[PDB]
């Protein structure tokens, strides 16, 4: 019994697949590896759309891209390669960050270092109508993200 | 927007030092470079007499000394993290002292990826070339001749990309370089000849050979011994042609080695720093034969004692050794000839005040006279402490804790600080040394390889004695703390957020929110709520407790039954680390999505996501200057001001938070907190004080349009007069700079530059002000300096 | 036996109604589906409908024969396709749901218009709402960006319009209704390329519609 939110996310993903203006974030981006976005359940497409990680170029032509991999200063791991520096020196370097960023950096460095690269008009209006008709006539991207925000807030 | 950023306490961490005949051929100088500061000392039998301190516009990351032929005294080579490079000479004329720039230039290539192990700089002993390694797979050489006053470089391809360390060798007909490179087969040493004619590499004197997996340092021995020593995690080796020697003493197998220096110009004795504070000495025992030649026959390592955790060592004279530090106090030590009552041969002489790495700070007034006082956690591991700072120049008390501090919060109702902390124990676990967590007047525990254990300490304001210490559950890490009064309850509570940890989990799946109370001189639990995640921060919000659990930002209400109840949620973030509040608004800072702004709606009961900033940054700390101006800092050593756009034509343009200001601070910012350090009962408005990893404590205020325009023109006028040391253009130093984009500075007045106008001579002031008078501007400077 | 009955009446019923069931409910018609290499890469094609037929007419001799059939159905989809394909996600979800459930395994014109109204009401049921939803309402030329759809198709149609016409008795006889429905499907066929998944859904719904309408009085 698929949940209502999963069913809606599934329809969103399937319909969006065929839009030539939809530009999803690169599936090899670090987010997919550090387990910050679950790749199994389809719901993550909404979470992306919530954060403007995935966007429609027609509505948003000049969005700054999200970096593929974090700068090594904040994770200490180069792209898909074990670090050169020994663990002890890394640990001594992370002790300078504050209490919270320290834990975040430790988590990221403990996770990414075992990653493996995975070998690889506008439909917004109807999507926004489907979402609102599920939670409750010309729209754009803004009114899509604003609706997905409320759906997530009231669903998860 | 407009702002004004000034330096209050200059940085005090040490990240590079060198010794040589700099100021004169007769004297001996110890040169300590700290971030954007360059300190000069002269050694005497009494001690160190500082002669000159000069600030430079660039993070000094490579410093070296060399004496080219024809010069009566050494010359200084400085390369900053922004790839400004210059060669300096110490020029004295009677009582006046000047630092004159011989040659300067930039060596930044258009494209490339900076190496993991950081910038490396090395010089030929014969002074024919300057080596550098600024990118993977490229070696950047700089011919050393008087002609090359613009520092024209030329590259040379490197066969292997992953270079760990590289050094020059003594005694070769042409310059020779040895290094360690890694490949799938393992780690190997190697050699080349750097031909200055062909501008290319040639095969070197001896062959590549395998080394220990952790081989991570290179030392070049002088004549006659030859060769280089490779310092590893579990063994040490000496390689020179057919000669080969190794030693694996168990003494050093307990901890890693991080720094080294040469004691005897003949290369018999070396000092090796240790991460636990130990200070080993390395002895090379020589041997000779009938041919009259000299060769090595054995290696010995012996332990001398304990010192501050060392980032670099150096020898001056009569056994006086200087130990710089990035995590503690910079010490001068005496190396005696006999063990001193305990097996230690080491004795301290003088200790220097070091503040960084600040990891938290809160502004209070213990005198209750309206006078400011900063209390700052500082240090790491066995050098943790609290530095109470109050205005006089500053007075800096100290309180060792012998364990890592993380957080602090001031609680007036009972007049005691609450401090989190963490020590290090070795797996049953055992303690390594006494620490506040077990030296307190009273102790209790929660009961609802190196492994950390975290404690919450209650510290009295009058005596800073450790009143009590509470130990958190096994494997649990305390992350955030705050003191507040909840709802209608008249009590005052400590609230601490914790996050469980396990090896397999990539995102913590368990945590706790714990409420403590302090009365009758004792600490006890009152309320605890289990949550599904870590807790990166918590805040007092109009009587309600605002927390962030993993990506969600949550709001809790304090019932009359002494429990926390959920009010409303939020889920539009990657990982919410930082929080701040003013009235109703909330300024959530995320891991990578910069600053998010909310507004709590009382008559509806939910958060309204009124804006965002979309540019990707890696935030470190965020703070609010007013209802509509937000300040934030990122590991790129910059500051940027986010402002809710006032004029917007569409709904979309009201979602963007515009980055209306950009400034390259030159320091890793680590925490913000409102407050000030002068008596109160003027151009600038407001105030915010922020710590740094390098110890630099700074102040940020707002400016009215007119003052910003005036100070911008004043700043531009100064750069045409002030002869910056190293000839680095000011705008290039203060430009926003990252991996992605570059931008000129806008919206921030460079405080340290303006104050310098107070030093220039009267003719220089007249030329500065030309097209008004100096005094009508000296008053402006005076009003500005009074804020710190 | 008991396990066969359990599979037929619990697992089969559960998997026959799931929101991801429809694509696997019929043999893989490669010719229509444009699958060139499919019939060389798999030697034993299998589908849920085959399993239901075998269970209902006791084609099996042992219960595990049907379990290996389900596993083969998952395996063919896994082998032919690559990670990241939607069919792969559907297969994974079905596999995990099956594993969850398997653990419990024990040890006369008026007559014609009435018929057409019944058929159209059937097409609206949740029984087919999984894949019949694209046609429930007129295709919006603006809310989906199809600029040319106004030009390429000259007679838009949708199930809601047909239902309204029937409620208004606009259809003098059932032949007009049949022509309208076939036009509704043929427009989708004509506009889209054969690869687009919408066509797959249209073919499914039209198969159901023909199976029902062939029995018109
Ligand atoms: C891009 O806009 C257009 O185009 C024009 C417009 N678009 C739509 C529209 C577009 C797409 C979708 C949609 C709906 C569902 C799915 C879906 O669930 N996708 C999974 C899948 C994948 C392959 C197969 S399979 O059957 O091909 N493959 C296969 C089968 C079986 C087996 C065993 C295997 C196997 C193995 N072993 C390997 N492969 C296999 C079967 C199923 C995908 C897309 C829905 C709607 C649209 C309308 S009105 C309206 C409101 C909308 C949104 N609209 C109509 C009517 N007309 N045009 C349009
Ligand atoms: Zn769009």
């Amino acid at each position: 019994n698929l949940s209502p939110l999963e069913s809606l996310a599934w329809q969103v993903k399937c319909l969006l697949k065929y839009s030539t203006t939809w530009k999803p974030l690169n599936p090899n981006s670090w987010l997919y590896h550090a387990k910050l976005l679950d790749p199994s359940t389809p719901v993550h497409i909404l979470r992306e759309i919530g954060l403007r990680l995935s966007h429609c170029s027609h509505c948003v032509p000049k969005l700054e891209p999200i970096p593929e991999w974090p700068p090594l200063a904040s994770c200490g791991v180069p792209p898909f390669q074990k670090p050169l520096t020994s663990p002890s020196r890394l640990s001594r370097d992370h002790a300078t960050l504050n209490g919270a960023l320290q834990f975040a950096t430790k988590q990221l460095s403990r996770t990414l270092s075992r990653a493996t690269p995975i070998p690889e008009g506008c439909c917004c209006g109807w999507l926004t109508k489907t979402v609102k008709e599920t939670t409750r006539t010309t729209y754009s991207y803004t009114d899509f993200q604003k609706a997905v925000n409320k759906l997530l807030t009231a669903s998860l | 927007s407009y702002n004004y950023v000034v330096t209050a306490q200059k940085p005090t961490a040490v990240n590079g030092c060198v010794t040589g005949h700099f100021t004169s051929a007769e004297d001996l100088n110890l040169l300590i470079a700290k971030n954007t500061r360059l300190e000069i000392y002269v050694v005497t039998a009494e001690g160190l007499r500082p002669v000159k301190e000069v600030g430079m516009y660039g993070k000094i990351a490579v410093m070296e000394l060399f004496r080219p032929k024809g010069e009566s005294k050494d010359l200084l080579f400085i390369l900053t993290a922004k790839y400004n490079a210059c060669i300096l000479e110490y020029k004295q004329s009677g009582e006046s002292i000047d630092i004159i720039t011989r040659a300067h230039g930039n060596v930044q290539d258009r494209i490339g990826r900076p190496s993991e192990t950081g910038i490396i700089g090395i010089i030929d002993p014969e002074c024919r070339m300057i080596g550098l390694r600024l990118y993977d797979g490229l070696f950047k050489v700089i011919p050393l001749d008087r002609d090359n006053k613009e520092l024209k470089a030329f590259n040379i391809r490197l066969e292997e990309l992953h270079v760990i360390d590289v050094k020059f060798l003594y005694g070769c007909q042409a310059p020779t370089i040895c290094f360690v490179y890694q490949d799938p087969q393992g780690r190997h040493v190697k050699t080349y000849e750097v031909s200055l004619r062909e501008k290319e590499f040639n095969k070197g004197p001896w062959k590549q050979e395998n080394v220990e997996a952790e081989a991570s340092m290179v030392i070049a021995v002088p004549e006659p011994f030859g060769g280089a020593i490779i310092i590893g995690q579990e063994s040490i080796t000496y390689h020179n042609g057919d000669k080969y020697l190794a030693i694996a003493p168990p003494i050093i197998k307990q901890s890693t080695i991080v720094c080294h220096n040469r004691v005897d110009p003949n290369g018999s004795r070396y000092l090796l720093g240790d991460m636990e504070g130990r200070l080993f000495m390395l002895l090379l025992e020589k041997e000779e034969q009938m041919d009259g030649t000299v060769t090595l026959k054995d290696l010995r390592v012996e332990l001398l004692g304990e010192t501050s955790i060392a980032e670099c060592l150096t020898y001056l004279d009569n056994g006086v050794v200087f130990v710089g530090s990035r995590l503690g106090d910079s010490q001068l030590v005496k190396l005696n000839v006999d063990s001193n009552e305990q097996g230690s041969y080491v004795v301290a002489m003088e200790t220097f005040t070091n503040l960084g790495p600040i990891v938290d700070m809160c502004v209070v007034d213990l005198e209750r006279q309206g006078q400011g006082q900063l209390v700052t956690c500082s240090g790491a591991f066995k050098e943790g402490s609290l530095r109470i700072i109050r205005n006089g120049k500053l007075h800096i008390r100290t309180v060792p804790l012998y364990e890592s501090p993380r957080k602090i919060c001031y609680q007036e109702v009972s007049q005691c600080f609450g401090v989190l902390s963490s020590r290090i124990e070795v797996q049953g676990t055992t303690a390594l040394r006494p620490s506040a967590s077990t030296q307190a007047l009273s102790s209790s525990v929660s009961s609802s390889e190196e492994v950390e254990v975290h404690n919450l300490l209650i510290i009295d304001q009058h005596t800073f004695e450790v009143l009590h210490a509470h130990q958190f559950l096994q494997n649990e890490y305390a992350l955030s703390l705050v003191s507040c009064k909840l709802g209608k309850d008249p009590n005052t509570y400590f609230i601490v957020g914790t996050a469980m940890v396990y090896p397999e989990e990539a995102e913590p799946k368990q945590g706790r929110i714990v409420v403590f109370q302090y009365s009758d001189g004792k600490l006890q639990t009152v309320a605890e709520k289990e949550v599904k995640g870590a807790v990166y921060s918590m805040v007092e919000f109009n009587g309600k407790l605002l927390a962030s659990i993993n990506s969600t930002v949550r709001l809790y209400e304090w019932t009359t039954e002494k429990e926390l109840r959920t009010e409303c949620n939020h889920y539009n973030n990657i990982m919410a680390l930082y929080l701040k509040t003013k009235g109703d608004f909330i300024l959530v800072g995320d891991l990578m999505r910069s600053v998010l702004l909310l507004a709590y709606k009382p008559m509806e009961g939910n958060f309204e996501e009124i804006a965002r900033d979309f540019n990707p940054n890696w935030m470190s700390a965020v703070e609010i200057l007013d209802d509509d101006n937000f300040l934030g800092a990122e590991n790129a050593f910059n500051l940027f001001v986010c402002q809710k756009d006032s004029a917007a034509t569409t709904d979309e343009e009201r979602q963007h938070l515009q980055e209306v200001g950009l400034f390259h601070l030159g320091e890793f910012v680590n925490v913000f907190c409102h407050g000030s350090l002068v008596m109160q009962n003027t151009p600038t408005q407001g105030s915010v004080l922020f710590g740094t990893v390098n110890g630099m404590i700074g102040l940020v205020t707002s400016l009215s349009e007119s003052w910003y325009n005036l100070l911008l023109d004043m700043q531009n006028r100064l750069n045409k007069v002030i002869k910056s040391v190293g000839k680095i253009e000011h705008s290039f130093w203060r430009s926003f700079h990252t991996e992605r984009k570059t931008e000129p500075a806008t919206g921030f007045i460079d405080g340290d530059l303006i104050e310098s106008f107070l030093d220039i001579s009267r003719p220089k002031m007249q030329e500065v002000v030309a097209n008004a008078t100096a005094d009508d501007l000296i008053k402006v400077v005076e009003e500005l300096t009074r804020i710190h | 036996t008991n396990q066969l009955q359990y599979l037929l009446r619990v697992v089969l019923k559960t998997l026959w109604k799931h929101q991801f069931a429809w694509p696997f409910q019929q043999p893989v018609d490669a010719v229509k589906l444009n699958l060139p290499d499919y019939y060389k890469i798999i030697k034993t094609p299998m589908d849920m409908g085959t399993i239901k037929k075998r269970l209902e007419n006791n084609y099996y001799w042992n219960a595990q024969e049907c379990i290996q059939d389900f596993n083969t159905m998952f395996t063919n989809c896994y082998i032919y396709n690559k990670p990241g394909d939607d069919i792969v996600l559907m297969a994974e979800a079905l596999e995990k749901l099956f594993l969850q459930k398997i653990n419990e395994l024990p040890t006369k014109v008026s007559e014609q218009l009435k018929c057409c109204s019944g058929i159209l009401k059937e097409m609206f049921a949740k029984k087919h709402a999984a894949y019949a939803w694209p046609f429930y309402k007129p295709v919006d030329v603006e809310a989906l960006g199809l600029h040319d759809y106004c030009d390429i198709i000259k007679h838009p149609m949708d199930m809601s319009t047909i239902k309204s016409k029937l409620e208004a008795r606009e259809y003098r006889d059932a032949q007009e209704f049949g022509a309208d429905v076939r036009l509704m499907f043929s427009n989708c066929y004509k506009y889209n390329p054969p690869d687009h998944e919408v066509v797959a859904m249209a073919r499914k719904l039209q198969d159901v519609f023909e199976m029902r309408f062939a029995k018109m009085p």
